[PDB]
RNA sequence: AAUCGUACCGCAAACCAACACAGGUUAGUUAUUGUAAAGGCUGUAUAAAACCAGGAUAAAGGAACUCGGCAAAAUAGGUUAUGUUUUCG
């Protein structure tokens, strides 16, 4: 039926779908985008947007040991986002709730500002605020057998093969089932909002804050830790002032943290988050609350699950606490203190198995992010810092970073000889002579420190160690002699 | 032939979708070195004892991967 | 040493011009380098073998490093696994040529069509001027 | 069915069945070599080359 | 740049069904004066096609397609002709030309037609009532109106599930597999660079 | 890090069939809704005999043909209330 020359469209819809699913490089994506961007339906337009953020990270990792990234790529990555952003606005009226989530996240993830998208999202947010926060609201259903004329405008059903869909039985006694969808859209609106669309975005968010505050029920499945962080930053960036909404949001976060700790038995092992395990099935995908056993398939090459976390982790605690510092004035002190204590308990329990310490690996970026929030909030605790130092590798850190870590441990009253020894030993191996002291570089800091700068770092480390009260050791003695 | 009995081995380009970081955090407005020195000096030299630790502490354990629900 | 060769005689590649070794009619992947009419002994030898049809984005490929990680531990399965990996590598050379030949055909057709339009325009313009002269002459 | 295709060449088969190493492995094969030396044939086995 | 027929009543359309030429003489003269005089006809009219014959046809189809998308109910071909001309000016001359454009859209599922119901085949063949046409906002893979498309999709969805499980029960893969063919060569890389330059300019 | 293969033919006028033989010859890959991207290939000069081979159409009749419906032609496909036979499938 689709043979010959099409006088209206240059490319067949089915062929265009094949190319989109077959993208692995930005150059290939640019070839598709720059030719057929005006002939994509909402299904195709939003699919491209979601892939672009992942393709950019892939190319940065293709660089070999002795090569460098091509300078022409990053400019092209933002060029493609702008072109797809315009097409997203044109077909915005025909997108589903899920499709709007994909397009909005891609621009927000890439930190690309677009006035046209921000204005379109502002109107949509107002419409969805009164519908998704209603008590008598039902979950989004993918099991569509006879689509309506308006659903034929989404492009999902213009396919020559089976359309994958979720095979779960939708809950029938859920309260506000689509809260997570609303939280993500609001965060995208704040991030994508530009200079000429800031007023509209703020007004839409203010109405959402008032509606959220004037609510006497909690969603039956409590909002995910990620969703809570996104909503908190949506208010912080937009400057919405509503203590009633802010306090309620922190209440939900407090409730979730307690629930995770209450339903945890230490005998089983270290605390781990609850997650959704998604598997591929004949008619689509299925979500489970617990993992399957490893399986060998006769047809699939990969049977591993996609893990979507629902509880809090160290990564999310460094973003929720960051939002709290921005919104400190709107949060009661009592609620802030309770959350801080729960955060410490979550960290301590997550790195203990049986009766012995089992540290969990962390990165330097994560540690600094958590500590920075604590300094702003003025929270001092040794139960939150000690687990973070045991799981932090100290082999590729610069001399400056080691000095800062030692100072932080002393201020937080950390009492663990192993932590102190692992820091001084690493610092000593980085302090070289030649008659000028040289402090090596590393992940922690940029460049090397020579002369007085190296001496200052050594003095700070010695001061922290002296206050801590460590017994004399070879590493400290050599540092003192050099400085 | 053109028809395969199972998925082909992963010899083509593999785009990874795991551990994508897009959260918002604070800035880098940390304290100055002089302020840290003053804070350390203010620390009281409390004569406390060290905690009782196990003779052998295992090295850090890697964390499991995470995905996103924007499928 | 570079990873890929960049100086090719494109008349030879398309087939309008003869090569440096006319006895070879279809060069192999490792024979392209020495059949190039612009071959020079002063140029450093590339560290990898690529045909002239390969894109410049192939310089970041590391195929044997990935193969080792996927290596089965059973020797019987390992031998078959390696045989399929070599088959994949060889086929990739002729996927590039097919795309190369299809891509150029589209560009040629577009240019040929554009020339055809211009020629008709000039012929029609010339006739119109002649027609005008006839009316003017007759007053 | 069409006949006349009783020969299906195979290099490994030809060497193993009629090779010099095979002719020298048995008493009867050694006698065959002597018979061909006596007649004075220039090529003794299908396996021979310079 | 539409051109008028020698009768100065309509524009000539670019298709094989057009039997009228384009008047191109420098002066306007009635048909009767010069048609029976015996002079060569090529001095007054152009019987050939324009250099942009194919591009003009594609442009006309877009104008018709866009107008239908703006409509809210199926309409006749006569209404389509009047609406397009009023919006843009005198660019289309006959309803037969518009009909040919619509047939192309119907084949590729860019539009649909609403047909009447008749009691017997002979009545349907002899009927002369005009037809009504609509347009799809995006290209579909099924024929008919949105109600018919939904019905066809439902039957297709059931068939797919039936086939997938029968394959699984008989020890076949539920979903067919293929290999990914690399379609990015040096020619494609140069096309992308050319495209960026054109977009920048 | 040495050593051996790398030209050309390979559903074929170059391999097995005495031939430039309508035969035989393994695996891996590619475009295509009702079609089909790349690539590859190419026939002494005429026509208004009988007859022969391979197709097409045919008034009225419709197995009268013949050892024999040989050959040819033929709505061929799907869903059925009810009935029959079963080793109950
Ligand atoms: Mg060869
Ligand atoms: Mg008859
Ligand atoms: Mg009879």
């Amino acid at each position: 039926f689709h043979t010959g020359v099409n006088l209206v469209q240059p490319i067949d819809t089915s062929k265009l779908t094949r190319q989109i699913k077959k993208l692995t490089l930005l150059h290939e994506a640019a070839l598709t985008v720059l030719q057929y961007s005006n002939y994509c339906n909402p299904e195709q337009a939003t699919e491209i947007l979601r892939r672009l953020p992942f393709l950019m990270r892939h190319e940065e990792s293709r660089v070999l040991k002795g090569q460098t990234l091509d300078p022409k790529l990053p400019p092209m990555f933002h060029g493609l986002l702008h072109v797809m952003g315009d097409r997203f606005v044109q077909v915005f009226s025909d997108c589903n709730l899920r499709q709007i989530e994909r397009g909005a996240w891609a621009l927000a993830a890439a930190r690309h500002q677009h006035d046209g998208v921000a204005l379109a999202l502002s109107e949509k947010l107002k419409q969805l605020t009164q519908e998704l926060l209603d008590l008598n609201a039902k979950p989004f259903n993918t099991r569509v057998t006879k689509p309506t004329p308006e659903q034929l405008n989404s492009g999902i059903f213009a396919s020559r093969v089976l359309v994958p869909e979720s095979v779960n039985q939708l809950p029938v006694k859920a309260v506000l089932p689509e809260f997570n969808a609303l939280a993500g859209i609001a965060w995208a609106l704040a991030t994508v909002a530009g200079e000429h669309s800031a007023a509209a975005a703020k007004a839409a968010l203010e109405q959402l804050a008032e509606k959220f505050g004037a609510l006497q029920v909690d969603p039956k499945p409590l909002p995910d830790a990620d969703s809570l962080c996104r909503l908190a930053w949506a208010f912080a960036k937009a400057g919405v002032h509503n203590p009633a909404a802010v306090d309620k949001l922190f209440h939900l976060a407090e409730e979730r943290l307690k629930s995770q700790l209450q339903a945890h038995d230490p005998a089983s092992g270290p605390l781990r988050p609850r997650c959704t395990y998604r598997y591929k099935t004949v008619r689509g995908w299925v979500d489970q609350h617990f993992p399957r056993k490893p399986r060998d398939s006769s047809y699939l090459g990969d049977t591993a699950p996609k893990i979507i976390p629902r509880d809090f982790e160290i990564d999310s605690l460094g973003s929720l606490l960051s939002a709290a510092a921005l919104l400190r004035d709107q949060v009661p002190v009592e609620r802030l203190q309770t959350i801080l204590n729960l955060a410490a308990q979550h960290t301590a329990a997550s790195s203990v198995a049986g009766g012995a310490l089992q540290p969990l690996m962390v990165t330097y970026e994560e540690v600094t992010r958590v500590l920075a929030a604590c300094e702003q909030l003025g929270f001092r605790s040794s139960t939150l810092v000690t687990p973070l130092l045991h799981g932090l590798p100290m082999a590729a850190l610069s001399a400056e970073a080691l000095s800062q870590l030692a100072a932080a441990a002393t201020l937080h009253h950390v009492r663990s000889r192993t932590v102190y020894l692992r820091i001084v030993r690493a610092f000593n191996a980085k302090l070289s002579v030649s008659p000028t002291l040289v402090a090596g570089a590393g992940i922690g800091a940029e460049g090397k420190k020579e002369g007085e700068a190296a001496a200052a770092l050594g003095a700070q480390l010695l001061l922290a160690v002296t206050k801590a009260g460590l017994p004399a050791n070879a590493s400290v003695s050599r540092i003192a002699s050099l400085v | 032939a053109k028809r395969l009995l199972r998925e082909a081995p992963p010899f083509t380009e593999q785009v990874d979708e795991k551990n994508f970081d897009d959260k918002d955090y604070l800035g880098a407005g940390a304290m100055s070195n002089e302020q840290l020195r003053k804070e350390l000096e203010k620390v009281e030299p409390g004569e406390a004892k060290w905690d009782e630790e196990s003779p052998l502490i295992p090295p850090p354990q890697p964390r499991q991967y995470r995905n996103k629900g924007h499928q | 040493r570079p990873i890929m060769h960049k100086n090719w005689d494109w008349e030879f590649v398309v087939g309008a011009k003869a090569g440096r070794k006319p006895a070879i009619q279809r060069p192999k992947p490792h024979q392209w380098y020495y059949c190039n009419p612009k071959y020079s002994a002063e140029d450093p030898l590339p560290t990898k073998i690529f045909p002239p049809h390969a894109p410049p984005t192939a310089e970041s490929l590391d195929d044997w490093a990935k193969f080792r990680k996927l290596c089965p531990k059973d020797p019987v399965e390992a031998k078959k696994f390696r045989k399929h990996f070599v088959r994949f590598l060889n086929q990739r050379n002729y996927d590039w040529r097919t795309a190369f030949e299809r891509g150029l055909a589209k560009e040629v057709a577009v240019a040929k069509a554009a020339q055809r339009a211009e020629d008709e325009t000039k012929r029609q313009e010339a006739w119109h001027a002649y027609r005008t002269a006839v009316f003017e002459s007759a007053l | 069915m069409k006949r006349g295709m009783t020969y299906q060449p195979s290099r490994k088969k030809r060497i193993n069945k009629h090779g010099m190493e095979k002719r020298l492995g048995t008493e009867d094969g050694r006698l065959t070599i002597l018979r061909r030396l006596e007649k004075g044939r220039w090529r003794l086995t299908v396996d021979m080359f310079r | 740049r539409p051109a008028l027929t020698p009768s100065f009543s309509r524009v000539s359309d670019p298709w094989t069904g057009e039997k009228e030429a384009k008047y191109a003489a420098p002066y306007r003269i009635p048909e009767e004066v010069w048609k029976n005089s015996g002079a060569p006809k090529i001095l007054f009219q152009d019987p050939w096609n324009s250099p942009d014959y194919d591009e003009v046809r594609k442009k006309h189809a877009v104008l018709v397609h866009d107008y239908l998308k703006q409509q809210s109910q199926p309409i006749n071909v006569q209404t389509i002709l009047e609406g397009v001309n009023k919006t843009h000016g005198l660019v289309l001359g006959t309803i037969e030309y518009v009909t040919s454009l619509l047939e192309n859209m119907l084949w590729h599922d860019m539009a649909y037609v609403v047909k009447p119901v008749f009691s017997s085949p002979r009545k349907a063949k002899l009927s002369k009532i005009p037809l009504l046409y609509g347009a799809n906002k995006y290209q579909q893979v099924f024929r008919g109106t949105p109600k018919e498309v939904a019905e066809r999709y439902e039957a297709a969805r059931a068939k797919h599930i039936k086939v997938a499980f029968t394959r699984l029960r008989t020890s076949k893969t539920p979903q067919p597999f293929r290999r990914r063919t690399d379609e990015y060569s040096h020619v494609q890389a140069s096309q992308s660079a050319l495209g960026l330059a054109a977009a920048a300019a």
